[PDB]
């Protein structure tokens, strides 16, 4: 079939592609390494650090009881825990 | 653990062994680099 | 029992023979143009 | 004509709050000092006793050894043996591992 | 050879079917790779050796096969020369080079046609003689070891034999086997359990004393195709071209590699456990061992003791042999090893001997293969399929003889595509079928 | 410790004779 | 932060003294535990003889007293049955009985003092997963 | 311009280093066993 | 040669013979529901509304006779347990000796449309061909739905004229089919509320009426007709496959979750009922106000009705079933002849404790026995030999307090443990089995096996409405891909 959108290995050749993109790459690769490192991944979605699972003493789990007043439980969870 | 003279190298001596491989790995830059 | 122990190999080796002379005949004949 | 598990109704004897001598398996006797290793295979071997004392007049028993027993006198009771618990020689390994 | 007048590229070593070929220099060339990947994984196995650690704990493929021919281990499998590994490695690897050294250039800067410069032997497969007598030298090749061996088993050292009189040790071998019903009779034996034609193999006198035999047998050989010209109903037979010759040659493998896995995994002798592991069925009649002792110590009779299902826990009876370890066991009552040998008897395992002459080293060694058993994860967490990550140990053999199958097997899937498509020239229909002249549109209709 | 950077070379050592054969020409 | 200090504490002598801990010495111990070999003894269970177990416990109404950061390194030095009658050095690692054993034999008082330390910490944190097998994991 | 392969080998070892980084991270990784 | 599937097109045009079509998998339905009416009505059980009520029975069609309001058989008896007041001639005999006559003149209707297939009114003016004119005809059909449907929401349920709806609550159940009244404020929605369905009937029934008559009246766009191809006939059956399919997957729900629809006696008590301890909470109230208020703990057991603690049985929670579990729930767990007592379990030492109930989810299961607080006091061992909580060894007991069992207590190890076993099931029961033989393992509940139903059935329906819905549209495809090619 007849085919015309910009071609690939122009740009994946291209002297362009590789002097945006070499500084712009690990901009992200590093972006998403800070975004670790911070430790805010964490934060950003409630994930519990390796530090942090359970409490110090309790052996039981933070496990939500009731789907209503869930916000509630969490929290007394991530309260109460470390 | 290699002969105490030699404690210099474990470093290589760690690596020598995925060359093999290698070989078939090189076998498609070339095949690359002459458009096959 | 041990007649029946015999009477198989016979079976087996009747087989097995008639397979080789079969394949030892060089079959590069019996195909599309005898070749 | 009421015909009944046999072990779960033995468990319903002395053998299930202590360690029976007659019938128990040897495994039971590391839960106190001392005495798992020998004495018990003395304990288990040497013929099935009528009273929970007869096990200190055992043959050649040590002074010591002796003493162990009688201290741990506490612990032990009987019932009668119980063909399908010792028969198989259960008594030394009955199929019950960690 | 370009592209066009050629295969494409992933068929790209079949244009060197074409002409003779620029290179032997390819073969060399990797001919290399295989003796200097003994030259790295051997100081790289060493690299990482420690003389105490069981050598099959250390993921010791590479150097249980030094030890296996008396080379730095001696009394018991204990390594006493670290040096000996060492050195194989070493020479290998420098080895290599020379060898890649040639096939690198064969193949670049040499006669890019050794059909013309021929001369020598020279080349052309259809060439029916060239072919006879090359094989030929390959042939006093090998046999030319065979002896190798035999003087290594009978001249220079020894090899290790667990079988051997006090215990495992570096034992030479002086009287190989003579009598051809012995070492040959390995052929005619079964192929099932109780006897595997192959792989059941007491000693070394008839190991050595076997290599022997065919040392000259295969040298009969080279010395004799290097001679003569194979007969008409051979011709009549096979297939000649480059190809179908890999083809042939390539299934001989396929089978041998099956031969050694399936090798690897079951014998005591040629593979010690002292440097592999203890084989799988060793394992489940190891455990048998610790725990007929266990209680047989704790004070039960063992012998006379009924089992769960009806048979007896420790002591068993088989349907030939009389007596064996009972479980689940029972499938490896043909396990032999030197660890369990002496409390053997007439009838079977002995009650009065299993009772009372059962020592202590026995005890430990059966304990220490009852755990170290060919079982584990990819992961590498050697243990039951369910066991917690903690104590990891691959078998040696669970390697060996795993990938050797699927090599052998995936060769076996070779000699097939290579048979296929070189049966194939022998009518000229490989290329295809063609749309003018096809056998089945010109042929009577089945029904 | 070290053993990566002398690993780096080794594996860089292969395409750069590609390299080495890009520019001076020959192979073809 | 969680492998804290006095959780990292334990009990040294048969009379209380106790000699708490590093996280040094601790890794020891799993490195050693494991090297020193839990071939038959991995987890917390035992494979040659599964009756007996390493939990907290047992190794208390052992004979002698075996829960003692000092107990087991009799022990590892010179073993003992749970009867404390008979000497068991041939058929279990020992450093009295090195030449059975060679994974025993690099082993030092650090060494042990360490893979000490290991057996009666791992409960503390563990809980039961320590003695039991298969039921628990 | 840039020639095509000296892109793929190198964009290659990133996989191949990328990947293999991740190897090693599940040996002293969290998801150990340490 | 014209293969099958392709054979019931033949008509497809000429509607004529295709009315006689739908006149009759319309007098083949029919039939079958005064049919297995009959059957059902063949076999009912009337004998006790308490603990055979008819799901149960492996009752599937006459659950609905209730619904919409047929309460009883001209034999003097009722579904609610009636007595003196016996329904006329519209009484299930009725409702079938109804359908089977209905049927049975729509089958005559029926071999009519085919010979007289040829009729003007089929027959469009300004072209010479069959044509049938859908974008009104369709319209038109609306307008008597909710004519209908409203002639019913006001008409019907709200009393006015004729019978209410099956409904009660949650208590007894003391279900009943009486008058409602459609209540629009916002609960109206809440699908439980029956009050929420008159509502709706009568309220759509206006949206029907308003959408017929524009459907009658305004014609569709040049851009739709294009479209959905209307005028094609092959587009209405995707059309309404589509809806068909989706009005399933409703009836699903309504069917499996609760709903005022699908009430709690006619169709088997919901397998939620029992996720939660709906039952026995909602009744430990009762015992427990009866209790606080100065009673025998007996009078206060012996005060809770039969049919409820019935409820509490797992045997009755639609899941435990079985695909291939081939009949009603009687020749399950037999048929439940009355309530033995509450059986409380306890200690040696005096302590009550529960059993561990089954989740809905094992067909087997190990009893235990947990302190009052989740503690674990007693078991039924499986090892034995290391066993630390035996009933014999920790001296377990059991009392009955209501039933017929009542007052008394077992003290006999074995009959305790069994007691318990028959516990993790709710509320122990006594169930002659011998009558119709059971087998001892459970079956699911009219609920249960319709909402199954509706299920596989909707499931499928939605590949008919792609496969027609595709081919209508490619009709044009549908021969060959068309001989030309090469552009795009
Ligand atoms: C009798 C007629 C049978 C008809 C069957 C015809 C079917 C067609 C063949 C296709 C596959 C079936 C053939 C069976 C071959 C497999 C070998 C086998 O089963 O026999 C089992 C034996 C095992 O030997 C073992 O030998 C042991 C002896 O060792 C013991 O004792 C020794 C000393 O005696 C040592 O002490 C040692 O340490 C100790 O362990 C025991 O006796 C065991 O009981 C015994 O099992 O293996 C061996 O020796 C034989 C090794 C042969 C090489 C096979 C390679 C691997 C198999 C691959 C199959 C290829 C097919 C693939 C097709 C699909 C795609 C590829
Ligand atoms: C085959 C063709 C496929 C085409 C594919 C097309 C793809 C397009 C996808 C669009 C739709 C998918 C998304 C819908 C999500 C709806 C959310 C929901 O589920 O809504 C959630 C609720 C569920 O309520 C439940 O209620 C239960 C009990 O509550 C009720 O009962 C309790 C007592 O136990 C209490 O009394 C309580 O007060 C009372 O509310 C529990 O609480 C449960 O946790 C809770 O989930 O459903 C409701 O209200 C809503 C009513 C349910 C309508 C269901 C329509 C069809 C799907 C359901 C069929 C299931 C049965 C299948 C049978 C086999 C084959 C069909
Ligand atoms: C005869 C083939 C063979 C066999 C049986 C082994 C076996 C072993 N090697 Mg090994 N090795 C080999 C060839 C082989 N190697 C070659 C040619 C090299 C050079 C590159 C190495 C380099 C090497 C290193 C550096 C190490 C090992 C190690 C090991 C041991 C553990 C490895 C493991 O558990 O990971 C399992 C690995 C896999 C499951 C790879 C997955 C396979 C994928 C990629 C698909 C494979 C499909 C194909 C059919 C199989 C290819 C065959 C293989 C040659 C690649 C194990 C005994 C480790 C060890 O024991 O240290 C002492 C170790 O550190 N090897
Ligand atoms: C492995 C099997 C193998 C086989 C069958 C061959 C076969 C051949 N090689 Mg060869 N080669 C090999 C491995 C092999 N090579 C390896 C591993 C290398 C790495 C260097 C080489 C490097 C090499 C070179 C540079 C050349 C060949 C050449 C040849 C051809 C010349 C035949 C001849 O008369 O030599 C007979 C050789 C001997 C009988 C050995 C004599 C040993 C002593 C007495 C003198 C040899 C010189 C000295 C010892 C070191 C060699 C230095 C070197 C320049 C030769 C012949 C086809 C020649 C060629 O171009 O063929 C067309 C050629 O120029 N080869
Ligand atoms: C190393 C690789 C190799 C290759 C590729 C060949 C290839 C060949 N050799 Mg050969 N050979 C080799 C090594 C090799 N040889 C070695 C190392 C020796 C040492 C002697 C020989 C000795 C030798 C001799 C003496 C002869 C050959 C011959 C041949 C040719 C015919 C072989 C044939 O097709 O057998 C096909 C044979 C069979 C399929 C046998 C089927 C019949 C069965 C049933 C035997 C019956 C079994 C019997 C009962 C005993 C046990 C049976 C069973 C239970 C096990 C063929 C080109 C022949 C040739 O023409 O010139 C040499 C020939 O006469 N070779
Ligand atoms: C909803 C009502 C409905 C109506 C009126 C139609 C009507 C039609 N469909 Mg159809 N269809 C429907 C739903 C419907 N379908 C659904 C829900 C699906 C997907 C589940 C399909 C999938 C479908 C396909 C793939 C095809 C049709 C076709 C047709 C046309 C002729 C096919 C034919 O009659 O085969 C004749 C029928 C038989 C010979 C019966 C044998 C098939 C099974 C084994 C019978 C089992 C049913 C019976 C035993 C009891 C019925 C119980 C009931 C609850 C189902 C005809 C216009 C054909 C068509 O016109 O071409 C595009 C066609 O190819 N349909
Ligand atoms: C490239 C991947 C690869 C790697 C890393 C290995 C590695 C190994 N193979 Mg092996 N193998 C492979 C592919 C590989 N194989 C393939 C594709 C096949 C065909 C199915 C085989 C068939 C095979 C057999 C039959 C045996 C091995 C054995 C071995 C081990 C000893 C090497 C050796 O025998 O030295 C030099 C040769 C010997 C030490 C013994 C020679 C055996 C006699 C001479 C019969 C013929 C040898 C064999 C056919 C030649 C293959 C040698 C190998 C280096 C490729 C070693 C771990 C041996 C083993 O089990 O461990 C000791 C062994 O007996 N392999
Ligand atoms: C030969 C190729 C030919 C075709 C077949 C190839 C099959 C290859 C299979 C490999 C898949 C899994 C990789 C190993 C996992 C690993 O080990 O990497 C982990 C994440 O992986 C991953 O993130 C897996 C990445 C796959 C995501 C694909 C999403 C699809 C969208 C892509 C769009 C691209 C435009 C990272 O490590 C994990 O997380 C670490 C924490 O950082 C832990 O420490 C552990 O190491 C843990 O394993
Ligand atoms: C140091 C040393 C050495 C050297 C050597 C060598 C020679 C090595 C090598 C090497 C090599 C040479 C390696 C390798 C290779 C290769 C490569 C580096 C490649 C690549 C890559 C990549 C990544 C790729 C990719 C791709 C893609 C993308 C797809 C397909 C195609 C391709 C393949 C291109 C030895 C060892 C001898 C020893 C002595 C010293
Ligand atoms: C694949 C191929 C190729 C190539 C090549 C080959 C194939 C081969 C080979 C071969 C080779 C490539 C070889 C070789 C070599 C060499 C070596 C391998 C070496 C060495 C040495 C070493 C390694 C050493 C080291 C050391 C020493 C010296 C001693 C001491 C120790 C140490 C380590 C220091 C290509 C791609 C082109 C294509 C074609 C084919
Ligand atoms: C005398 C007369 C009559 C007669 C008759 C009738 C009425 C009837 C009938 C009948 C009927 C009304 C029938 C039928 C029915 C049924 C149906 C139509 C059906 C069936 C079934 C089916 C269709 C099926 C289904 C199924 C199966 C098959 C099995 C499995 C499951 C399923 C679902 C799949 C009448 C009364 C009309 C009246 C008029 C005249």
């Amino acid at each position: 079939g007849t085919t015309g959108e910009r071609p690939f290995s122009d740009i994946i050749t291209s002297v362009r592609y590789w002097v945006i993109h070499s500084i712009t790459i690990p901009a992200l690769f590093i972006a998403g390494w800070l975004f670790v490192s911070t430790g805010l991944a964490y934060d950003v979605f409630g994930t519990p650090r390796p530090d942090s699972y359970y409490a110090q003493e309790q052996r039981s789990i933070p496990l939500v009881t009731d789907r209503f007043e869930a916000k509630q439980q969490v929290e007394t969870f991530l309260e109460q825990l470390k | 653990k290699l002969p105490e003279a030699y404690a210099i190298f474990d470093p290589l001596v760690d690596v020598l062994p995925v060359i093999p491989v290698l070989f078939f790995a090189l076998a498609f830059v070339v095949q690359a680099a002459v458009g096959f | 029992m041990e007649t029946l122990k015999i009477t198989v190999y016979i079976v087996v080796t009747f087989f097995v023979l008639l397979f080789v002379f079969g394949f030892l005949s060089g079959d590069p004949a019996r195909n599309p143009k005898r070749k | 004509e009421e015909l009944v598990n046999v072990v779960d109704e033995k468990l319903g004897t002395a053998y299930g709050e202590k360690i029976d001598l007659n019938n128990t398996n040897i495994a039971a006797f590391i839960q106190y000092r001392g005495l798992y290793p020998t004495l018990a295979k003395l304990i288990v071997k040497n013929a099935p006793y009528e009273s929970v004392e007869d096990v200190l007049n055992i043959p050649g028993l040590t002074e010591r050894q002796k003493q162990i027993l009688r201290e741990n006198l506490e612990h032990f009771t009987v019932t009668e043996v119980e063909t399908a618990l010792v028969e198989g020689g259960d008594r030394y390994n009955n199929g019950l591992y960690k | 050879d370009q592209e066009s007048s050629g295969f494409a590229w992933w068929a790209g070593n079949a244009r060197l079917i074409n002409l003779s070929g620029k290179l032997l220099g390819a073969h060399v060339a990797h001919a290399g790779l295989i003796v200097f990947w003994a030259g790295a994984m051997t100081l790289f196995e060493l690299a990482h050796f420690i003389p105490e650690k069981p050598m099959y704990e250390q993921g010791l493929i590479l150097i249980p096969h030094i030890a296996t021919l008396g080379w730095g281990v001696g009394p018991g499998g204990e390594v006493v020369d670290t040096f000996p590994f060492f050195v194989v490695g070493v020479v290998h690897l420098i080895s290599s080079a020379v060898l890649g050294f040639g096939g690198v250039y064969h193949a670049i800067r040499g006669p890019e046609t050794l059909e013309e410069y021929s001369s020598f032997f020279g080349y052309d497969w259809k060439d029916k003689n060239k072919m006879t007598t090359i094989l030929g030298f390959h042939l006093i090749v090998l046999g030319i070891g065979a002896l190798l061996l035999v003087a290594k088993a009978m001249f220079f050292g020894g090899l290790y034999d667990t079988w051997a009189p006090g215990g495992g040790d570096v034992r030479v071998i002086t009287n190989p086997t003579l009598d051809p019903r012995v070492i040959f009779g390995y052929l005619l034996k079964s192929p099932f359990g109780g006897e595997g034609w192959i792989v059941s193999v007491n000693n070394l006198e008839d190991v050595v004393g076997g290599h022997i035999w065919i040392g000259l047998i295969c040298i009969a050989g080279g010395i004799w195709h290097i001679l003569t010209t194979p007969f008409g109903w051979a011709r009549r037979a096979f297939i000649w071209s480059g190809e179908a010759y890999l083809s042939y040659s390539l299934g001989a493998l396929s089978m041998m590699g099956f031969i050694a896995t399936c090798f690897v995994w079951f014998n005591n002798t040629v593979y010690p456990s002292e440097f592999y592991g203890p084989t799988g069925p060793e394992a489940s009649q190891a455990q048998a061992m610790t725990f007929l002792i266990r209680d047989q110590k704790l004070g039960a009779n063992v012998g006379s003791a009924q089992g769960p299902t009806g048979l007896g826990k420790y002591l068993m009876r088989s349907p030939t042999g009389e007596i064996i370890f009972g479980g689940e066991t029972m499938r490896f009552w043909d396990f032999r090893g030197p660890w369990l040998e002496p409390l053997r008897g007439p009838n079977g395992l002995d009650l009065n001997k299993i009772k009372n002459d059962i020592q202590p080293w026995q005890e430990r060694r059966a304990a220490e293969y009852m755990t170290h058993a060919p079982l584990g994860s990819l992961n590498s967490v050697g243990g039951v399929a369910t066991e917690i990550n903690s104590v990891n140990f691959v078998s040696p053999r669970s390697w060996l003889a795993t990938s050797h199958f699927v090599l052998a097997f995936f060769f076996l899937v070779g000699h097939l595509w290579h048979a296929g498509r070189a049966r194939a020239a022998a009518a000229g229909f490989e290329k295809g079928i063609d749309r003018e002249s096809e056998p089945v549109l010109s042929m009577p209709s089945l029904d | 410790i070290a053993q990566l950077t002398m690993i780096a070379m080794i594996g860089i050592a292969g395409p750069m004779i590609i390299f080495l054969l890009a520019v001076r020409r020959g192979n073809l | 932060a969680e492998l804290t200090p006095e959780v990292l504490t334990v009990p040294l002598n048969s009379e209380g003294k106790t000699i708490t801990l590093t996280e040094k010495q601790y890794l020891e111990g799993k490195r050693l535990f494991q090297y020193a070999c839990a071939s038959c003894h991995v987890g917390g269970i035992t494979k040659t003889n599964p009756s007996l177990d390493l939990r907290t416990e047992t190794l208390a109404l052992a004979t002698p007293p075996r829960d003692n950061i000092e107990g087991l390194v009799d022990y590892m030095k010179n073993p003992t049955t749970y009867d404390g009658e008979q000497e068991i050095a041939e058929v279990h690692p020992s450093l009295r009985s090195a030449d059975i054993f060679p994974k025993m034999r690099n082993l030092t008082e650090k060494d042990l003092v360490a893979i000490a330390g290991h057996i009666l910490v791992e409960p503390k944190i563990l809980g039961d997963k320590w003695g039991g097998g298969k039921v628990y994991y | 311009r840039i020639p095509l392969w000296i892109v793929a080998t190198v964009a290659g070892m990133g996989v191949i280093v990328i990947v293999g980084l991740f190897f090693y991270g599940a040996y002293a990784g969290l998801g150990s066993s340490l | 040669g014209l293969p099958w599937y392709r054979v019931h097109t033949v008509l497809i045009n000429d509607p004529g013979r295709l009315i006689a079509a739908h006149l009759m998998h319309t007098a083949l339905v029919a039939g079958w529901a005064g049919s297995m009416a009959l059957y059902e009505l063949a076999t009912f059980d009337p004998s006790d509304p308490v603990l055979n009520p008819m799901w149960r029975q492996g009752m599937f069609v006459l659950p609905f006779m209730a619904r919409l309001g047929v309460t009883g058989s001209w034999s003097g008896w009722s579904i609610t347990g009636e007595t003196g007041i016996d329904p006329g001639f519209w009484s299930f005999e009725g409702v079938a000796l109804a359908h089977i006559v209905l049927s049975g003149l729509l089958f005559l209707a029926a071999c009519w449309h085919w010979v007289y297939w040829d009729l003007e009114l089929f027959r469009d003016p300004r072209t010479g061909e069959p044509a049938l004119d859908l974008p009104k005809m369709f319209g038109i059909h609306l307008f008597l739905a909710g004519l209908l449907c409203f002639g019913f929401g006001a008409f019907h349920l709200t009393g006015l004229f004729g019978p209410g709806m099956w409904v009660s609550d949650p208590y007894g159940l003391t279900g009943s089919v009486q008058p409602v009244a459609p209540e629009w404020g916002p609960d109206g929605f809440n699908p439980y509320n029956p009050g929420g369905v008159v509502a709706h009937h009568i309220a759509a029934g206006i949206v029907g009426i308003i959408a017929g008559l524009f459907h009658i009246l305004v014609r569709p766009p040049q851009r739709l007709y294009k479209a959905l191809r209307m005028g094609n006939i092959e587009t209405v059956l995707s059309s309404s496959i589509a809806a068909v399919f989706f009005a399933a997957f409703v009836v699903a729900g309504t069917m499996w979750y609760g709903s005022a629809t699908t009430p709690i006696e006619l169709f088997g008590p919901t397998r939620y009922q029992w996720d939660s301890s709906y039952f026995q909470q909602e009744i430990n109230r009762r015992v427990q106000a009866s209790l606080a208020s100065g009673a025998t703990l007996e009078e206060a057991w012996s005060a809770i009705p039969e049919k409820l603690a019935f409820y509490d049985y797992i045997g009755n929670n639609p899941a435990k079933g079985g695909l291939f579990r081939t009949g009603p729930m009687n020749k399950g767990d037999g048929i439940a002849q009355a309530w033995k007592g509450h059986a409380v379990f306890r200690n040696k030492e005096g302590e009550e404790l529960f059993v561990r109930r089954m989740p809905a989810f094992f067909e087997s299961f190990p009893v235990i026995l947990t302190d009052k607080n989740g503690v674990v006091k007693a078991d039924i061992p499986f090892r034995r030999a290391e066993s630390k909580y035996s009933f014999e060894q920790q001296g377990v007991t059991v009392s009955f307090y209501g039933g017929e069992l009542n007052g008394q207590t077992f003290t006999d190890p074995p009959t305790v443990k069994s007691y318990a076993r028959k516990a993790i099931f709710g509320e122990i029961f006594e169930f002659d089995t011998e009558t119709l033989n059971s087998d001892g393992i459970f079956r699911t509940s009219p609920r249960g096996w319709f909402t199954f139903a509706h299920a596989v059935f909707a499931l499928l329906f939605f590949f008919g409405h792609i496969w027609h819905g595709a081919r209508t549209l490619f009709r044009d495809v549908f021969s060959g891909i068309d001989p030309e090619l090469s552009p795009e």
